[PDB]
Formats: structure tokens, C-alpha cells, sequence
């Protein structure tokens, strides 16, 4: 009768209620998603209105339970999950203005249009035509203007919405005594009554602090090596000693340097290990793909599919007519149904994501014994660190020569090394900075720090300092630079990404010593081993029922997230970059800018 | 069913366990906190069956499985219930073990 008694008879009913709307939703979603017709959206908007509507009762319903008489964990945990109020602990004016806002912003930025100055009825959106002429043009005039008009006719509608958002969402999160909406953000991290494991919402900033502390040395010899090639496309354009204009880096913001590799491949005259012409020599279909990625899963100890995802799944892109949003995911209807959906075509991209999008299923099978509000990943970043693991080691030379894909021989080089580990490393190391100080500038304007007439000039001041790169146009305080990019305006977090690409180099590197590797490290394969498969699965089969600073420990033997396997990683590559800088100046001064002149 | 099976009603509230070889149909309302609810649903006060989900698309393990539980006893019944046997045929003019 006591009040810890009463909490698991609600959770039970509670379970199982939900699992039954959870999959009517989910079905909803997929007919949906798979067959686009009219009637589909609104099936669909029913039954997630109908499981939305029900969630917030229950919500509602769970508050009478204290959290502190509960003594079980996996009870507190479920409780402490449910019971938070998010929204709607505002009045009613207030929640409909915040609605009304995000949708204004997420409208702004879908449809947004830029035009020429000498054609002016030559508008081109976003995603068709503004992040190819950034990708793939070679003009200087031209990246300029298109870097220069987003921000200018698109960004300039977003300051005004930005500034009421801010103060909109500081007061739903003070609401639930969070202090900021940034600490909201990161109590996702957070670990408490556990005697050993303890981890408070204020640790991640000084661990995030200190592990960017030491990548500083490797950003830094790949940015001078990327400007001394770029000084050679753009030639009196960049400065020996200063930054790097901003629309000089391949995509619109500068997240991936991956768009540089044309320019600045180290040996041009090596091409990479592309397997695409074997595989229609011996004319491989969307479905031995896919065969090939099981075998591969089920050779480290790891389960076959269901049987249920083979008639289920749509491997193929439907022909006569049935529009379908094909963008490559996999889908936990839950009781025992998972699925996936992608258009496969016969590449090595394709190769690749299947195991990428395996991985997640895998996972999802992994943790479905645990009750339902406990089925995801330790945290917000170990669902993508597993789901790339896995083509990380798939798209070795060393595994691609024992399916078939290779010549029998195939003697591998240096230079081809050195070429796929700088590929690498303009996608990998090429984003920590940018990452780290987004969120660093978020954190400091909900925290309060930045009053809201020194925006842009902490913006591009941090950008100068951390980052190293210089706007080309000075930007005073009417624009909104942050708020262009996708994840700012429609209000998605950002650390994930930074933690990911840690967690990600740290499994890879505790699963090589269990498989006994011997050379370096991007020479790893963890097939045909079952103990990388047993390390993994006690901690895929966790869920959130552990803290994460635990699940993490049974892998790699540490509690915190580490940046060592990163640099054990790329070692070959910082080496050739330290011996390619001998003349070079490795660094740059905050000073120089492309307009004082 | 395509669209859900909502007749079968397997119970999950009871106040204690159940003895060998019990039935229990009864219908009344789980009180689960210390007030009374007089049959009527609300809180801490619950419907004691959970009717399964079941569709063609579910897991193994999710699926319906029919059972059938075959149990004996004999207790002081000289002749009873038995199985077959392969009866056997009868010959003549020979000594035989009949
Ligand atoms: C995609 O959805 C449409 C409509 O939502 C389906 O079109 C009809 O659906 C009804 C539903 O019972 C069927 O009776 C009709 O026979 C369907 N028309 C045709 C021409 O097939 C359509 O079948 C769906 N596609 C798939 C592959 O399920
Ligand atoms: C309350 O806590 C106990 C132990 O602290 C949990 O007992 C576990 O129950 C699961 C399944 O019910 C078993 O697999 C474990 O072996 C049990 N552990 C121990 C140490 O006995 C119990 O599950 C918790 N309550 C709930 C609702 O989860
Ligand atoms: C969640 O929101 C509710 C309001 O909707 C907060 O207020 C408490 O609600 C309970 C439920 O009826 C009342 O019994 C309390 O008197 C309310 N006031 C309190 C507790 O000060 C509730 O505090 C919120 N809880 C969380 C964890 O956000
Ligand atoms: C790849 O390896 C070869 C040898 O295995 C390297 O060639 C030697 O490089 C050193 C250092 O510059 C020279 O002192 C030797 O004279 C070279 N030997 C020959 C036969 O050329 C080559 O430099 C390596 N390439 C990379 C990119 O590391
Ligand atoms: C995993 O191990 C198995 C068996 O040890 C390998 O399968 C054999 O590989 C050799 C190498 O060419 C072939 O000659 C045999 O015909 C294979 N046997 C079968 C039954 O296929 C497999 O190649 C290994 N996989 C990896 C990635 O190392
Ligand atoms: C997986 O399925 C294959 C049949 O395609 C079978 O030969 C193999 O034994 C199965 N392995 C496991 C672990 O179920």
C-alpha cells in the first residue's frame, strides 16, 4: 500500500497501452512514408494525435507518485521520464505564440529565395541550386554573392523571431528549474544517486573544454595544409599568415571540409579503392547487398534478421507510381516488427549504408526486452557511434578483398593510405571545431552572457578565434548568421554530433584489442571475432536502464569520453602533415581580414 | 486481423496467485491505493484485462500460439480409458501361448 508499491501497478498498464498506440502510430507513419497518396496524411494525423493526446494524459496522470520515496532505479527512472512537463508549463497565449514562431522560422528557412542582381526573376531556393553552386563552382565572384545574398535576404527575417524565441523558451525552461534553456540541453547527460557514477549537467562544458584542448594541435596542421592548396585555385585571395575566407570551404556554412578533396588531394594520380564496376560485373542486386551486410553481422556473434524483415522492408524503389520518401532509415514499429526503408542502388555508397542503417536494427533488436520508456541508446550519441562503427570497418581493403569485391592480389600502397586517411579526416576533424563553438556560442546567449547587442560581433569573433576562419563582408548587428543553419532555427541540439565523433573512435579501439589487431588502427576488422561481438552486445542490450557512464565503462574500461583513440587514429596523416609544413606557417593571426585594404 | 484482435483477454491484475488448477472470471475493479472506488474506473483503480493486440505483421514471440494441455489421473478405476492395440490374429490346430 505504501507509495512505492502503487508506482509499478501504474507502470505496467502504462506499458502496455502504450506499445499498443506506439505501434498503431508507427504503422500510420510508415504507410505513410512508404505510399504518398491524400487519405495516408490523414491516417496518419489521427493516430498521432490520438497517441500524442494520450501521452499527455498519462503525463498529467503520473505526477501524484514523489520522486523521492521511489527506491528502485529502473522505477525512478521511468517515473523521472514521464513525469517531466517540457511544454506547456506556460499560460495558453504564450504556447501559442511559441508554436506560431517555430513554424514561421522552419517555413522561412524551407522556402527561401535568392535571385540574381541583373536577372532579378531568376530565383533559386535553398537545397536545389544554392548548396551546388557552394559545392561545386570554382568561381570566386560567384561563391561570394551566393554566401553573401543567403544571409542577406534570408537571415535578416530571422532576428526579430530569434530574439522572442529566446526569451520564450528561457521562460518554459525556467519554469522547471533548469536556471537556462541550455542547461535543459544538456541535463540529457546528466547521473545521479548511483554512488560512483555520479554526473552533474555543469561536467560536460569542462569535459567538452578539455578534450577540445588537445585536437588543437591536429586542426591546426590540417588548416595550414588546406590553405597552402587553396592558395593556388584563388591565387591573391588568401594570405600566407591570415584565415581562410568563409565561402572558400565547400558547403554554405563551412561544417564539411569534404567538398575540398578535388583541390587538395595529396597524390592526384592514386585513385581511391572504388568498388563499383565489380559489382556490376557480377551484377549484384538490392538484395545481396543486403545478404552481404547480415553475413557480416552474424559473423561477430551477432543474431540473423527476424524473417519478418524480409517481406516487410522496401529494399527497392517502387516503379509505376507510388512516391516514396526514400531517405535511408530503419524503423522499431516495436513488438517485434522492425523494418527498413532505402532506395538501393548498385554502388559503394549503398554498400556502405546498408551496414550503417543494419547496425541501427541491430541495436533495436539488441534492447527490446526493457520496458518502453527505457528502449534508446545510453544517450543522445551512441545509436549513430554504432551505426558507424560498423561501415567504418566494413569498407576496409582487407574485408572488401575476402567477399569478392577486390582483385585476388591487390597490393596495397602508402599513398593510397595517405589519401583515404586525409579523405577521412576533412569529414571528421573538419566539423569538431565548428561544433564545439556553435554550441559554445548557444550556451553562452541562453546562459545570458551575451547581451543581445554583441551577437554577431561574439559570433564572428569566436569563429576568428576558434575556428580560424574570416568573414569576407562585415556583418553588423541587424543580421543573424546562426540562425541559417538547419539544426538553429528549427531548435534541434548540436552536442551530439561532437560526442558522437568521440564515442565513435573509442569502440572502434576497444574492439580492436579484443580482436588482437596488430598495425594501425584504420586497418581494423572485427569480423570473424566473437569477442568484439560480446563485448558490444553487454552494452547494446542496456538501453537506457543503465547510466551511460556505465554502459561505457563495459566497453572501452573508462568512465569519461576520451580524445586519445581520435589522434591514435590519424597519426600516419599528422605525421606526413608535419613533415609537409616545413616552410609553411602553422597557425594564424586574428587580423588579417579580405576587405581592409 | 489486419487492424487488431481484440478477443483475447488475458488477465494482469490479481490480489494473490493462483492455486493449482483454479479459475477466476470474476470482473471487479483492482483497487491498487487505500481508497475505495466503488467499481467505477480513475485512479489507482484499474480494469483487469488487457485484451492482446494481435496482427498478421507482429514478431515471433508476438504471435498467437494455440495450447493444449493434456493431463491424466487415475485414482482407483480398475478399467478405464487406454490406448490401442495392434490386435493379433488367431491360428488353430497348433499348441499355442494364447
Ligand atoms: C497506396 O495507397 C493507395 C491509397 O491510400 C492505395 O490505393 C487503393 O487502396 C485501396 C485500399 O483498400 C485499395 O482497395 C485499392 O485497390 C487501391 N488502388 C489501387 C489502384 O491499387 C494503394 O493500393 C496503396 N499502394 C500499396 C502498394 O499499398
Ligand atoms: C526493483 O528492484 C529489484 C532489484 O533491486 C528488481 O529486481 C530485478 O528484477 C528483474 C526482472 O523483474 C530480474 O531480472 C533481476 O534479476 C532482478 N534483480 C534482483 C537484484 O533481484 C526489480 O525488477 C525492480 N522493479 C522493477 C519494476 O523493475
Ligand atoms: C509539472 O506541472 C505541474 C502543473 O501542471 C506542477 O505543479 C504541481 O502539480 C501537481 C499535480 O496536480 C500538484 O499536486 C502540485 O500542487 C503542483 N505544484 C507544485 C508541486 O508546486 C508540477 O510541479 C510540475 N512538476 C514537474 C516535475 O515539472
Ligand atoms: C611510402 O613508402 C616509401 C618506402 O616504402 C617511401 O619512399 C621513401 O621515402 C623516404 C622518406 O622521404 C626516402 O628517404 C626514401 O628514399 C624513399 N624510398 C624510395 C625507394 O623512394 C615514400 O616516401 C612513402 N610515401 C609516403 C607518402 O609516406
Ligand atoms: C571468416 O572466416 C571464414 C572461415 O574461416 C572465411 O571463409 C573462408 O575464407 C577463405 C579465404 O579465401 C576461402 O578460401 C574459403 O572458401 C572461405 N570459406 C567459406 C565457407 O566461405 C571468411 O572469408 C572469413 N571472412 C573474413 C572477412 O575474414
Ligand atoms: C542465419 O540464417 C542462415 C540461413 O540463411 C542459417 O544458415 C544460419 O545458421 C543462421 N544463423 C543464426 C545464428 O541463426
Amino acid at each position: 500500500s505504501t507509495i512505492e508499491e502503487q508506482a509499478k501497478t501504474f507502470l505496467d498498464k502504462f506499458n502496455h497501452e502504450a506499445e499498443d498506440l506506439f505501434y498503431q502510430s508507427s504503422l500510420a507513419s510508415w504507410n505513410y512514408n512508404t505510399n504518398i497518396t491524400e487519405e495516408n496524411v490523414q491516417n496518419m494525423n489521427n493516430a498521432g494525435d490520438k497517441w500524442s493526446a494520450f501521452l499527455k494524459e498519462q503525463s498529467t496522470l503520473a505526477q501524484m507518485y514523489p520522486l523521492q520515496e521511489i527506491q528502485n532505479l529502473t522505477v525512478k527512472l521511468q517515473l523521472q521520464a514521464l513525469q517531466q512537463n517540457g511544454s506547456s508549463v506556460l499560460s495558453e497565449d504564450k504556447s501559442k505564440r511559441l508554436n506560431t514562431i517555430l513554424n514561421t522560422m522552419s517555413t522561412i528557412y524551407s522556402t527561401g529565395k535568392v535571385c540574381n542582381p541583373d536577372n532579378p526573376q531568376e530565383c533559386l531556393l535553398l537545397e536545389p541550386g544554392l548548396n551546388e553552386i557552394m559545392a561545386n563552382s570554382l568561381d570566386y565572384n560567384e561563391r561570394l554573392w551566393a554566401w553573401e545574398s543567403w544571409r542577406s535576404e534570408v537571415g535578416k527575417q530571422l532576428r526579430p523571431l530569434y530574439e522572442e524565441y529566446v526569451v520564450l523558451k528561457n521562460e518554459m525552461a525556467r519554469a522547471n528549474h533548469y536556471e537556462d534553456y541550455g542547461d535543459y540541453w544538456r541535463g540529457d547527460y546528466e547521473v545521479n544517486g548511483v554512488d560512483g557514477y555520479d554526473y552533474s549537467r555543469g561536467q560536460l562544458i569542462e569535459d567538452v573544454e578539455h578534450t577540445f584542448e588537445e585536437i588543437k594541435p591536429l586542426y591546426e596542421h590540417l588548416h595550414a595544409y588546406v590553405r597552402a592548396k587553396l592558395m593556388n585555385a584563388y591565387p591573391s585571395y588568401i594570405s600566407p599568415i591570415g584565415c581562410l575566407p568563409a565561402h572558400l570551404l565547400g558547403d554554405m556554412w563551412g561544417r564539411f571540409w569534404t567538398n575540398l578533396y578535388s583541390l587538395t588531394v595529396p597524390f592526384g594520380q592514386k585513385p581511391n579503392i572504388d568498388v563499383t564496376d565489380a559489382m556490376v560485373d557480377q551484377a549484384w542486386d538490392a538484395q545481396r547487398i543486403f545478404k552481404e551486410a547480415e553475413k557480416f553481422f552474424v559473423s561477430v556473434g551477432l543474431p540473423n534478421m527476424t524473417q519478418g524483415f524480409w517481406e516487410n522492408s522496401m529494399l527497392t524503389d517502387p516503379g509505376n507510381v507510388q512516391k516514396a520518401v526514400c531517405h535511408p532509415t530503419a524503423w522499431d514499429l516495436g513488438k517485434g516488427d522492425f523494418r527498413i526503408l532505402m532506395c538501393t542502388k548498385v554502388t559503394m555508397d549503398d554498400f556502405l549504408t546498408a551496414h550503417h542503417e543494419m547496425g541501427h536494427i541491430q541495436y533495436d533488436m539488441a534492447y527490446a526486452a526493457q520496458p518502453f520508456l527505457l528502449r534508446n541508446g545510453a544517450n543522445e550519441g551512441f545509436h549513430e557511434a554504432v551505426g558507424e562503427i560498423m561501415s567504418l570497418s566494413a569498407a576496409t581493403p582487407k574485408h572488401l578483398k575476402s567477399i569478392g569485391l577486390l582483385s585476388p592480389d591487390f597490393q596495397e600502397d602508402n599513398e593510397t593510405e595517405i589519401n583515404f586517411l586525409l579523405k577521412q579526416a576533412l569529414t571528421i576533424v573538419g566539423t569538431l571545431p565548428f561544433t564545439y563553438m556553435l554550441e559554445k556560442w548557444r550556451w553562452m546567449v541562453f546562459k545570458g552572457e551575451i547581451p543581445k547587442d554583441q551577437w554577431m560581433k561574439k559570433w564572428w569573433e569566436m569563429k576568428r578565434e576558434i575556428v580560424g576562419v574570416v568573414e569576407p563582408v562585415p556583418h553588423d548587428e541587424t543580421y543573424c548568421d546562426p540562425a541559417s543553419l538547419f539544426h538553429v532555427s528549427n531548435d534541434y541540439s548540436f552536442i551530439r554530433y561532437y560526442t558522437r565523433t568521440l564515442y565513435q573512435f573509442q569502440f572502434q579501439e576497444a574492439l580492436c584489442q579484443a580482436a588482437k589487431h596488430e598495425g594501425p588502427l584504420h586497418k581494423c576488422d572485427i569480423s570473424n571475432s566473437t569477442e568484439a561481438g560480446q563485448k558490444l552486445f553487454n552494452m547494446l542490450r542496456l538501453g537506457k536502464s543503465e547510466p551511460w557512464t556505465l554502459a561505457l565503462e563495459n566497453v572501452v574500461g573508462a568512465k569519461n569520453m576520451n580524445v586519445r583513440p581520435l589522434l591514435n587514429y590519424f597519426e600516419p596523416l599528422f605525421t606526413w602533415l608535419k613533415d609537409q609544413n616545413k616552410n609553411s606557417f602553422v597557425g594564424w593571426s586574428t587580423d588579417w581580414s579580405p576587405y581592409a585594404d | 486481423k489486419v487492424g487488431g484482435n481484440y478477443n483475447y483477454r488475458y488477465r494482469l491484475f490479481r490480489k494473490s496467485n493462483l492455486k493449482p488448477f483454479e479459475r477466476d472470471i470474476s470482473t471487479e475493479i483492482y483497487q491498487a491505493g487505500n481508497k475505495p472506488c466503488n467499481g467505477v474506473a480513475g485512479v489507482n483503480c484499474y480494469f483487469p484485462l488487457q485484451s492482446y493486440g494481435f496482427r498478421p505483421t507482429y514478431g515471433v514471440g508476438h504471435q498467437p500460439y494455440r495450447v493444449v494441455v493434456l493431463s491424466f489421473e487415475l485414482l482407483h478405476a480398475p478399467a478405464t480409458v487406454c490406448g490401442p492395440k495392434k490386435s493379433t490374429n488367431l491360428v488353430k490346430n497348433k499348441c499355442v501361448n494364447f
